[PDB]
C-alpha cells in the first residue's frame, strides 16, 4: 500500500525569484569628474613650466660652450 | 682673370690642439674665460677681412 510519489514543489513554496532590472547608479558626479580633470591638468602645466624653463637654461649653457669653442 | 694667391704649406704649420671634442667641451667655459683676448682678436680679424688668408697669424 504505497503512496503516490511524484515530482512536486516543496510544502509551502519555493523561494522568491528576482526578475526586475537591477542596474545600479555606480559613479561620481559630473562636477567632481571635471574638477579632478582640471586639477590634474593644472598640476601638469606647472610641472612642465618648471622643467621647460630649466631646459632653456641648460640649452643656453650648451650654446655658450660652443661659442667659447668656435674661434 | 688672375692667379689666386695662396699661402705656402709652411705658413700653414702650427702646433695642433689634439684633444677630443668631449675634452674641449669639459674645459669650454674656463677656456672661453681665460683665452678670450686672442680669440676675440682673431674673430674680429676674420669678420672684418672676410678672408682667411689675412688672419693666419
Amino acid at each position: 500500500a504505497s503512496k503516490v510519489k511524484q515530482d512536486m514543489p516543496p510544502p509551502g513554496g519555493y523561494g522568491p525569484i528576482d526578475y526586475k532590472r537591477n542596474l545600479p547608479r555606480r559613479g561620481l558626479s559630473g562636477y567632481s569628474m571635471f574638477a579632478v580633470g582640471i586639477g590634474t591638468l593644472l598640476f601638469g602645466y606647472w610641472s612642465m613650466m618648471k622643467w621647460n624653463r630649466e631646459r632653456r637654461r641648460l640649452q643656453i649653457e650648451d650654446f655658450e660652450a660652443r661659442i667659447a669653442l668656435m674661434p | 682673370p688672375g692667379i689666386v694667391e695662396l699661402p705656402t704649406l709652411e705658413d700653414l704649420k702650427v702646433q695642433e690642439v689634439k684633444v677630443s671634442s668631449s675634452v674641449l667641451k669639459a674645459a669650454a667655459h674656463h677656456y672661453g674665460a681665460q683665452c678670450d683676448k686672442p680669440n676675440k682678436e682673431f674673430m674680429l680679424c676674420r669678420w672684418e677681412e672676410k678672408d682667411p688668408r689675412r688672419c693666419l697669424e
